[PDB]
RNA sequence: CGGCCAACUACGUGCCAGCAGCCGCGGUAAUACGUAGGGUCCGAGCGUUGUCCGGAAUUACUGGGCGUAAAGAGCUCGUA
RNA sequence: GGGAGACUGGAAUUCCUGGUGUAGCGGUGGAAUGCGCAGAUAUCAGGAGGAACACCGGUGGCGAAGGCGGGUCUCUGGGCAGUAACUGACGCUGAGGAGCGAAAGCGUGGGGAGCGAACAGGAUUAGAUACCCUGGUAGUCCACGCCGUAAACGGUGGGUACUAGGUGUGGGUUUCCUUCCUUGGGAUCCGUGCCGUAGCUAACGCAUUAAGUACCCCGCCUGGGGAGUACGGCCGCAAGGCUAAAACUCAAAGGAAUUGACGGGGGCCCGCACAAGCGGCGGAGCAUGUGGAUUAAUUCGAUGCAACGCGAAGAACCUUACCUGGGUUUGACAUGCACAGGACGCCGGCAGAGAUGUCGGUUCCCUUGUGGCCUGUGUGCAGGUGGUGCAUGGCUGUCGUCAGCUCGUGUCGUGAGAUGUUGGGUUAAGUCCCGCAACGAGCGCAACCCUUGUCUCAUGUUGCCAGCACGUUAUGGUGGGGACUCGUGAGAGACUGCCGGGGUCAACUCGGAGGAAGGUGGGGAUGACGUCAAGUCAUCAUGCCCCUUAUGUCCAGGGCUUCACACAUGCUACAAUGGCCGGUACAAAGGGCUGCGAUGCCGUGAGGUGGAGCGAAUCCUUUCAAAGCCGGUCUCAGUUCGGAUCGGGGUCUGCAACUCGACCCCGUGAAGUCGGAGUCGCUAGUAAUCGCAGAUCAGCAACGCUGCGGUGAAUACGUUCCCG
RNA sequence: GCCCGGAUAGCUCAGUCGGUAGAGCAGGGGAUUGAAAAUCCCCGUGUCCUUGGUUCGAUUCCGAGUCCGGGCACCA
RNA sequence: GCAUUC
């Protein structure tokens, strides 16, 4: 990436959900190479999602990522030895990423029983707004506007 | 050890291999007995000037092809060196051989007798630069020969200081698989060590 | 008897013992140290030290220099 | 803006007085001392006072130099041109001498806004008598004296004449073109710049404003230090200035220019370099190597990157180079010469730990010349994993698989050298293009070779099985079949070749079509000129040195496996994306002859017994895997996690498993709860994770190494920051 | 000689209530560096001068002894 | 911002 950005790999579409956001989130669960194993913790976290909520999970799962992913973020940049955490705006792609990423890390964290468990409740919390995920997502604005004197780095 | 040897990096393609024989149980003995022919015979002819040695085997025949620059030394007129060389020969193989001392038809294009023309000449203290320019000279001017390096490396002129020095003429593409390399080496004997002489010969390329 | 500067090898000690006018030679392979063989230059002399001139156009009359190498007074006026 | 004196103008800083108005201001890379909240900063008005003069304003003007810039007035010095009215060589330079002479400093008296040595605090730092911040005294200013130094520089003394030009600009004269516009243009005199000839110079450069060609006068130099110091003297209020040595010491100290290297210099580009991510290491236990310490010995080598699961692709004996002890000497192993043989050599007995010793049986061919052999006794000599990798060859690492490194003939320079190789563009690339005092070439780059991805043609056993027959209690099992695979031979295919837009109608670039593949398709092999006196005398070889009753050589036992610690590379874990039990699916590559070994039977199992069949596309390595998928169970617990350690009982290899092998069964059940500062790998079939095979090898310390397939991610805005 | 105050880690210093032994530097092992230093991260180090007494227990509360800082040793 | 030495 010095000269210049490389391709994205495509991402394929998920047969039983028919969202790319589930094939997404699976190749986050993925450990080791046993995508197997990561699919169907996917999938089981979604049914325990339709029968807490009643409602379609691909749904309730989108609401969940749009309450945690985050507008504004923090670079940091070393500027006369002081150093600065710059705001800097996130480009839609990487909001998705950085969203998806936080859920499945906090549901490795919970204390339930299963990681299906534990990724299904984090996933109802976070379309309620209650969730780790949010927090986080919170406390990272949080820091762009106590850094908002900063932006004028605009790096 | 910056350079693969030439005569190993080309040995499938431009080059062919120093012997023919196929075993499978016997492999190991027939590499024993090599062993054994071609320590016999590159300490006998030294002053004959030998090239190559090809061994080839089957059943219980040893044919042995010397190539030697002047075959007259390695036969004397009453057959004494081959009758003298073919009786440690049975004697050490065990089986029967047919010594078929042939020659080489241009000298001075092949590369180890080249190098030991050269390596002589420094074991008779003669300073390293003529030796290098002459057999220099005498190469290019052979017609299959588009270029030479010869070089030269040890206690040069017994000094106490290592030098390695080199000598090129011509085109001499190392890196190029079909390109005709032909090398040598000699280890010269002087008072103060040995001193390793290299020549690369090129002589075009082959296309197969 | 290294180069100036005519005349080279072996052995013995190996940064020691020693050499040397200058540059520099001795650190277990020295044409430079010590000895020997050989060689070179001189010869009833040959070397060394001291002293003066030369080479030294390096006090330059013959025969040198002063932007940066050593060298233009900080600048004027004016007496011999 | 030449100097001197007097008077005077406005902007701004500071303070003061008074409004308005609050709680911050001020300062830095970031802060703090500091100023405020008792009314600051800010804003408005008035007052005081000192210093410097924005714009004009320039590589411009004036002055001998130092120097000289607000305005006005007064007094006053110099310069330049024009006219030749006047004098008639009155000129030039100048040892000494006299005068002027930036800034700092000194004396006396004023003044003191701002600035600011010293001096305080604050910060930074290992320290910080500094750089940065807040304050702040002499001084900076004036009057009159003193001082007499500066890189007081053009580092270039003054006067005069001459020696191509071109082009700016300051001050005068004049001719023409004519509007008479006028920076119109010419000539001429006097300044001040730049660029360039000739000539000069070691070079850099100077070049009518000389460092050129010459004449007159002055000053000054004579290797670097000691030293512009001491002593003496003169001058000064002082500081100190001026004049100015020697002893002693060094073989140099210097000027200019060249090629490199380096920079906390610049520009332009790269690399898992960072950033973005994913998984590790540093914590625990164990394996392995190393340091250190032990030891009779713990053989030797490697020991920043580039030593440390490295030489070792295999230390119980052997290996083995080490230690202890026992033996042995032309030797365990060669070959030439003397001197005696007739045998050597086997196979057994006993003694000994074995080496070995001894005793019984066995025992030679041509032909008299010997021969092969040794009884053997000598003598040359063998033999050293003894030393020096800083005497070496060969082999290897390394920078770096980086794009660079050079030569021939021209040309430029006194020369080292330069050019080519720079410049613009472009590339993964000194890749290519366009220029170009260079024109070419060589080693590197790229390609040729191997492997992987697609198709075509040829061909069917041991491989494949579609379409037809015959068998299964099992399977291409079997008759057979070329049709699909596959194996291995030959060939096609990728060329920026084609189309559109960028471009020097150039390199090359961005995108599209077609195609299995697209832009060196992916990955091997391939390491230029050199570098590190890198590594290796222990693979081998080798110069020189050393040992020869040992530093050679045979053997038994021990050691290389030590252990209060330390480092390095790994493996197994800390669990539920998991542990355990049951069922079941899908590989590639490779190995096999005193070897791989199937069935069956016996063992819980390691394994035993016995041996089918295979030198293998055939047979064995199950019909070859594990992760995976389905089901059940455990339920967050130091546990049904973990599997170290230790007790008992076994198997196999081997002459022999005490030191010191692997594996199996029963019991035991340690540390360990995701690891401090810090640090490592990786950009796609990659990382992560899962098994399989091979070399070495009787057996294995293999968790190592080399290789094979299975499942398969995340992220890369970007070049500010770290490393190369 | 009299009157005070001392005496704690390798060094310089806190602590005191009768139930403690803590700071800075040094030292030891990691990390950073080509290697030192500086820096960063984990560690170890005490008859609390000696001495007896009180007390269930003394660095601590008493008396004594040794060593060491202070203020005094004067008038004829 | 800081960055001593061989
Ligand atoms: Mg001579
Ligand atoms: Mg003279
Ligand atoms: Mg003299
Ligand atoms: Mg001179
Ligand atoms: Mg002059
Ligand atoms: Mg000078
Ligand atoms: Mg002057
Ligand atoms: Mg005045
Ligand atoms: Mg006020
Ligand atoms: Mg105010
Ligand atoms: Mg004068
Ligand atoms: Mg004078
Ligand atoms: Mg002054
Ligand atoms: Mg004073
Ligand atoms: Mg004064
Ligand atoms: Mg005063
Ligand atoms: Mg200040
Ligand atoms: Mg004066
Ligand atoms: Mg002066
Ligand atoms: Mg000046
Ligand atoms: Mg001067
Ligand atoms: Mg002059
Ligand atoms: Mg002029
Ligand atoms: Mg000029
Ligand atoms: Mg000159
Ligand atoms: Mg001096
Ligand atoms: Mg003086
Ligand atoms: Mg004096
Ligand atoms: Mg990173
Ligand atoms: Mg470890
Ligand atoms: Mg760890
Ligand atoms: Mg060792
Ligand atoms: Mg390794
Ligand atoms: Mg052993
Ligand atoms: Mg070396
Ligand atoms: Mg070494
Ligand atoms: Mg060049
Ligand atoms: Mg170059
Ligand atoms: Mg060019
Ligand atoms: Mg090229
Ligand atoms: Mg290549
Ligand atoms: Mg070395
Ligand atoms: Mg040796
Ligand atoms: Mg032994
Ligand atoms: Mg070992
Ligand atoms: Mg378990
Ligand atoms: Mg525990
Ligand atoms: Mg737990
Ligand atoms: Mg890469
Ligand atoms: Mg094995
Ligand atoms: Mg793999
Ligand atoms: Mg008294
Ligand atoms: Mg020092």
């Amino acid at each position: 990436p010095r000269k210049g950005p490389a391709p994205k790999r495509p991402l394929v579409n998920d047969p039983v959900y028919g969202s790319q956001l589930v094939t997404q989130l699976v190749n986050k669960v993925l450990l080791e190479g046993k995508k197997s194993l990561a699919e169907r913790i996917v999938y089981g976290a979604l049914e325990q999602a339709r029968e807490k909520t009643g409602t379609d999970p691909v749904v309730t799962l989108k609401r969940a990522l749009d309450n945690v992913k985050p507008a504004l973020e923090v670079r940091s940049r070393r500027v006369g030895g002081a150093t600065y955490q710059v705001p800097v705006e996130v480009r839609p792609d990487r909001s998705t990423t950085l969203a998806l990423r936080w859920l499945v890390n906090f549901s490795r964290q919970r204390r339930e029983k299963t990681m299906v468990e534990r990724l299904a409740n984090e996933i109802l919390d976070a379309s309620n707004g209650l969730g780790a995920s949010v927090k986080r997502r919170e406390d990272t604005h949080k820091m762009a506007e106590a850094n908002r004197a900063f932006a004028h780095y605009r790096w | 050890g910056q350079k693969i040897n030439p005569h190993g990096f080309r040995l499938g393609i431009t080059t062919e291999w120093k012997s023919r024989w196929y075993a499978d149980k016997q492999y190991k003995d027939y590499v024993k007995e090599d062993v054994a022919i071609r320590k016999l015979l590159a300490t006998g002819l030294e002053r004959a000037g030998i090239a190559d040695v090809e061994i080839e085997r089957t059943r219980d025949r040893v044919r042995v092809d010397i190539h030697t620059a002047r075959p007259g030394i390695v036969i004397g007129r009453r057959g004494t060196e081959a009758d003298r060389i073919r009786a440690d020969l049975e004697k050490l193989t065990g089986k029967q051989v047919q010594l078929n001392i042939l020659e080489v038809k241009n000298p001075e294009s092949q590369a180890q007798l080249v190098a030991q023309g050269v390596a002589e000449q420094l074991s008779n203290r003669v300073a390293f630069r003529r030796a290098m320019r002459k057999a220099i000279q005498s190469a290019m001017r052979q017609p299959n020969v588009k270029g030479i390096r010869v070089q030269c490396s040890g206690r040069l002129g017994g000094a106490e200081m290592s030098r390695s020095e080199f000598y090129r003429e011509g085109r001499v593409p190392l890196h190029t698989l079909r390109a005709d390399i032909d090398y040598g080496l000699y280890e010269a004997k002087t008072t103060f060590g040995r001193i390793g002489v290299k020549v690369w010969i090129y002589k075009g390329d082959i296309v197969g």
